[PDB]
RNA sequence: GUACCGUGAGGGAAAGGUGAAAAGAACCCCGGGAGGGGAGUGAAAUAGAGCCUGAAACCGUGGGCUUACAAGCAGUCACGGCCCCGCAAGGGGUUGUGGCGUGCCUAUUGAAGCAUGAGCCGGCGACUCACGGUCGUGGGCGAGCUUAAGCCGUUGAGGC
RNA sequence: AGUGAGGGCGCGAGCGAUAACGUCCGCGUCCGAGCGCGGGAACAACCGAGACCGCCAGCUAAGGCCCCCAAGUCUGGGCU
RNA sequence: CAGGCGGUAGGGGAGCGUUCCCGAUGCCGAUGAAGGCCGACCCGCGAGGGCGGCUGGAGGUAAGGGAAGUGCGAAUGCCG
């Protein structure tokens, strides 16, 4: 019993080309060629889904930095004293106050102003 | 939950006058206000920063011999097109250039770098030719 | 000479875009004063054969 | 007029009624649990060492639920190594009721 | 079915090098490791054959679907006879039924229904028996199971 | 509401009809009558005998009205081309391909 | 064993399918014809003979997003705009700017590699089988276990 | 089963020129197979560290905290 | 509940899909079989499998087992 090629590749690389849709060129069209993009489309997303943490964290210390030097001091005490002061907000919701709740981060200021000494 | 989106911004006018700061620590904070990382909502992807007007600019400081030995190089594209002048030549010719040429090396490149450049507004000497827009004198 | 040769297929989009200037332009058209009708410029009108008030060629 | 709290080691601002999804909990899909509150502030302005004793956050666990599959590619080159994960992430969605401060 | 040509040379053609066409590389080539005939067969032990039709006809007894006859009335080589004799013994063909019988009349008959295997004694056997559930047996027939066993 | 007409397997290469087509995509009817009229290529000929016989059927055979007609698209497939051999130097033969196209033309009324 | 190739011995292809039935499209329209448009046949004519299904590469036409101070393994992550499906929440398409980013294969101490193979697509394509070894394992009987060739019977029935 | 081309670095020797991204052994490491991740501008083998998956949560490691680039134009004393 | 889970040569394991046989005098099937094209839905870690719309026009084959010409991107592979 000959067990003819048949459906089968031509439904398997099927299923490729329809991940790689919206892909320039032959890249989306050559099934050799999705497979190449798509390789490197699934390491590069593993690693900006680890990355894209750190990269928030940096946007809001920025923010955040932004809004110390406001209030005289900067980002590297300001966190000294909420450390010492025994808050733990996380750096997310601290720009987020940044910009939405001016006083209450001014507030926030000065518990760890402080706290500091 | 996802964090704030800046809307949109009407931009902010400075007022910065060179006269006895040094170069590079003066083009320092000039990059960060134009950068606009100073605003606590900054965002990387778009176009909001500090329109910095600069005055007094050939009127600039800087340490050590530099003027005579620090040399700014540019190259043509031929050969032996590698223009070199020093910092005298320049100040004295062309000065705003030189807070300029600072500027631009500490603001990042491509796109919406190279676009935070075109902001900056310098001028040598006593003033400059838009107080319509109305700039916010600095002393930083 | 030792045989140039191409060094790599043309993308589609470079094919495609060498040819941007390939795009026909239309012939000149006047029309005959004689008939109304179309003819190309300066030359003597296909149709009635009169060219600048005379009859030129009979058709 | 919200409250800064905490569950599933991230914290989250919430505001009376809001639709929000934290990690995956185990209550029922139609109870109700107390969020601890490590800042409140709107017309007051509470700060918590690290959390503030007092307050506390209403939320009726909404409903349960899987999230959205992720294919997670591995490739090594010149190896032969190629792996295929697909990954849907468990989650709880609350409704954030009222608050207690 | 071709020939012995390298159909071209081994260098400087700048083609992939090849022998001749029959290679299993080609289209038309052979078939490298393509089925040639076989003997499926094997010697399953003779004990374990006796001990297997054994258990196979213990089981419908198990579900106490072995019925023993001795008795076939009218049947006489017409189908009606036994599918009325058939009606006359808890046999309707709503089960499907191996009939085991010594005589050739009988199997003659009940030949043609689409419910029935029919079979000399000699050659009861294990798949036509689990195969079905009601089995049906010749006293005559049973005289030869329980002695092709021990 | 539309009528075409479509010059199949004309012994043309596709890409220098395409050419000609484009000049008259979206024209009048009879701006078209005249583009083709004087139009310098080979595909002329070919294009305006679609364009004529697809005008004649919109009248003869949809109701329509020549004076109201345009060319709603236009375009040139590509259909089975000729391949045939050309001995060039040293015994090496190559493979030319005369090719072939499919010339289709739509008009429409528009009332004005 | 044809076309075709070789003086010759010899080599040696490709090429099947309308429909239940030709009912294989009268007649009109443009056209030199080809071919198309009507009409007509059919259950269906993108079943119209270059005929079943009709994938892919490849080539067109229309639509939407997009692009002419940006630089590049073409992706990815984020944001934002315009477009489409949703009352909403949501999604799908696109991609302006920002973060990050050295193709696949093989061979290699080491490759993005200026080492190797691949134009692209489809299809064909490579660890088998017979005997006999040797472990392992599922069973049968166990100081015993087992039959070979054959003979008898069956037409997929076994027994001897 | 595979392996029986190893490579670099540290250290201990020979050979070499107290030459070589050299070579040949001994100990160890790392690469190989961790060309996954952070530093090191970039860069297998130097520093940090052994990637089951997810997170717009947190402490650190090497290295860093003027700006491109996250975080001190921090602090005190001294030299150039 | 605690702990392990980078990995080439390579050892082991568990599955998926193709062709065919028993299951089949059965069952699904013009109220549409196989295949084709879509899909943001469903199930599965994955290979896959369902479902639904379009096409297509006559075949297909369960649970459970069995046997193999059984899965291609590379061979300057072969054919088109
Ligand atoms: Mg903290
Ligand atoms: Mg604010
Ligand atoms: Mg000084
Ligand atoms: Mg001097
Ligand atoms: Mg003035
Ligand atoms: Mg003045
Ligand atoms: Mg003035
Ligand atoms: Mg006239
Ligand atoms: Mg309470
Ligand atoms: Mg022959
Ligand atoms: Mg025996
Ligand atoms: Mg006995
Ligand atoms: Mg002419
Ligand atoms: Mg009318
Ligand atoms: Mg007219
Ligand atoms: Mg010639
Ligand atoms: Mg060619
Ligand atoms: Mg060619
Ligand atoms: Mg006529
Ligand atoms: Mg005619
Ligand atoms: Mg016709
Ligand atoms: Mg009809
Ligand atoms: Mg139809
Ligand atoms: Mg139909
Ligand atoms: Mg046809
Ligand atoms: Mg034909
Ligand atoms: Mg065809
Ligand atoms: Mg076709
Ligand atoms: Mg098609
Ligand atoms: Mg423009
Ligand atoms: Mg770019
Ligand atoms: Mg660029
Ligand atoms: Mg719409
Ligand atoms: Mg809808
Ligand atoms: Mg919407
Ligand atoms: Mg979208
Ligand atoms: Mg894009
Ligand atoms: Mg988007
Ligand atoms: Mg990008
Ligand atoms: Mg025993
Ligand atoms: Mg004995
Ligand atoms: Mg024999
Ligand atoms: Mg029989
Ligand atoms: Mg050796
Ligand atoms: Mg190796
Ligand atoms: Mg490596
Ligand atoms: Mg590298
Ligand atoms: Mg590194
Ligand atoms: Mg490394
Ligand atoms: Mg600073
Ligand atoms: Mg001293
Ligand atoms: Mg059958
Ligand atoms: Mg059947
Ligand atoms: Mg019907
Ligand atoms: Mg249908
Ligand atoms: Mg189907
Ligand atoms: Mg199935
Ligand atoms: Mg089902
Ligand atoms: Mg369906
Ligand atoms: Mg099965
Ligand atoms: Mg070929
Ligand atoms: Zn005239």
């Amino acid at each position: 019993p000959r067990a003819k090629t048949g459906v089968v590749r031509r439904r398997k690389h099927k299923k490729i080309l329809k991940l790689a849709k919206g892909y320039w060129g032959l890249r989306s069209k050559s099934f050799r060629k999705a497979r190449e993009t798509l390789f490197a489309a699934g390491n590069y997303a593993y690693a900006h889904r680890k990355r894209r943490k750190r990269d928030f964290r940096r946007l809001w210390i920025v923010r955040i930095n932004a809004a110390c030097r406001q209030h005289g001091l900067n980002y590297s005490t300001f966190i000294h004293g909420l450390k010492k002061a025994g808050i733990e907000v996380d750096r997310k919701n601290l720009a987020d106050l940044a910009v939405r709740e001016p006083q209450v981060f001014a507030e926030l200021v000065e518990r760890a102003k402080a706290a500091q000494g | 939950m996802k964090t704030y989106v800046p809307k949109q911004v009407e931009p902010r006018w400075v007022l910065i006058d060179a006269e006895g700061k040094t170069l590079g620590r003066l083009a320092t904070k000039i990059a960060t206000l134009l950068r606009g990382k100073h605003r606590p909502d900054w965002t990387p992807n778009v176009a909001m920063g500090d329109f910095v007007v600069v005055v007094n600019a050939d009127k600039i400081r800087v340490t050590g011999k530099k003027l005579e030995q620090k040399i700014y190089t540019r190259y043509s594209g031929y050969p032996g097109g590698l223009k070199k002048i020093p910092l005298e030549k320049m100040l004295a010719t062309h000065p705003e250039r030189v807070l300029e040429h600072a500027v631009k090396g500490m603001l990042p490149k491509g796109p919406l770098g190279r676009r935070l450049f075109k902001r900056l507004k310098v001028y040598a000497g006593p003033d400059h030719p838009h107080q319509a827009q109305r700039p916010e004198k600095l002393e930083v | 000479a030792k045989h140039p040769v191409p060094k790599k297929k043309t993308s589609k989009a470079r094919r495609d875009a060498r040819r941007s200037h390939h795009a026909l332009t239309p012939p000149i058209l006047v029309p005959c004063p004689e008939c109304k009708a179309m003819k190309p410029p300066h030359t003597v009108c296909p149709e009635c054969g009169y060219y600048a008030g005379r009859k030129v060629l009979e058709v | 007029m919200f409250a800064i709290v905490k569950t599933g080691g991230k914290q989250y601002r919430v505001e009376p009624g809001l639709k929000l999804r934290v990690e995956k909990l185990d209550a029922e899909p139609g109870a109700t649990v107390e969020l601890p509150v490590l800042l409140l502030g709107g017309e007051k302005t509470v700060v918590g060492t690290p959390v503030v004793e007092g307050a506390s956050v209403v939320a009726e666990v909404l409903g349960h639920g899987r999230g959205k599959k992720i294919l997670v590619s591995k490739f090594k080159a010149k190896v032969q190594y190629r792996r295929k994960k697909g990954h849907r992430q468990p989650y709880t969605e609350l409704l954030i009721k009222e608050i207690r401060g | 079915a071709y020939s012995g040509r390298k159909i071209w040379p081994q260098k400087h053609t700048g083609r992939a090098r090849h022998g001749d066409i029959g290679a299993p590389i080609f289209v038309g080539g052979g078939v490298v490791f393509g089925p040639k005939p076989r003997d499926y067969s094997y010697t399953l032990p003779k004990k374990v054959r006796k001990k297997g039709l054994a258990m196979a006809v213990a089981d419908r007894a198990r579900e106490g679907k072995l019925l023993l006859v001795e008795a076939f009335a009218g049947v006489n080589g017409k189908t009606k006879e036994f599918l009325a004799w058939a009606k006359e013994a808890g046999l309707d063909g709503s089960e499907s039924v191996l009939l085991v019988t010594g005589n050739e009349l009988v199997r003659r008959a009940a030949r043609n229904l689409p419910w029935v295997v029919t079979l000399a004694p000699e050659g009861l056997n294990v798949y036509d028996i689990v195969r079905t559930e009601r089995l049906v047996m010749d006293l005559d027939a049973w005289e030869v199971f329980q002695n092709r066993i021990g | 509401m539309e009528a075409k007409a479509i010059a199949r397997y004309v012994r043309i290469s596709p890409r220098k009809v395409r050419l000609v087509v484009d000049l008259i995509r979206g024209k009048s009817l009879e701006e078209a009558r005249n583009i083709l009229r004087y139009t310098n290529k080979r595909g002329a000929y070919f294009v305006a005998k679609v364009l004529e016989s697809a005008a004649a059927n919109a009248v003869n055979n949809h109701d329509m009205l020549e004076d109201r007609l345009y060319v709603k698209a236009a375009y040139v497939d590509e259909g089975p081309a000729l391949k045939r051999v050309l001995p060039r130097a040293r015994g090496r033969a190559d493979i030319i391909k005369k090719r072939t196209s499919h010339i289709t033309v739509i008009l429409g009324e528009k009332h004005g």
